[PDB]
């Protein structure tokens, strides 16, 4: 009474539906200007002028 | 590791006040003759 055990699992079955399908999720977080940039694409460097 | 020392003599939480301790550069944004 007035006691749960909080600690779950997610049903995982091949053969379920798309609603219990699981889902990897990857949030990608990022810091704007708080800091050098040392993740930056392959975009070539320029001459500076 | 554990050992204790001896002739150590616990002292009160006295307290003392600072001047102009605690300022900094807020971060790596420069700026020069200006008041901000
Ligand atoms: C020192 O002695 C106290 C009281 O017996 C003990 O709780 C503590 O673990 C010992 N070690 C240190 C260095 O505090």
């Amino acid at each position: 009474f007035n006691c749960y055990f909080p600690l779950q699992s997610y049903g995982f079955q091949p053969t379920n539906g798309v609603g219990y399908q699981p889902y990897r999720v990857v949030v990608l977080s990022f810091e704007l200007l708080h800091a050098p940039a040392t993740v930056c694409g392959p975009k070539k460097s320029t001459n500076l002028v | 590791q554990c050992v204790n020392l001896t002739t150590r003599t616990q002292l009160p939480p006295a307290y003392t006040n600072s001047f102009t301790r605690g300022v900094y550069y807020p971060d790596k944004v420069f700026r020069s003759s200006v008041l901000h």
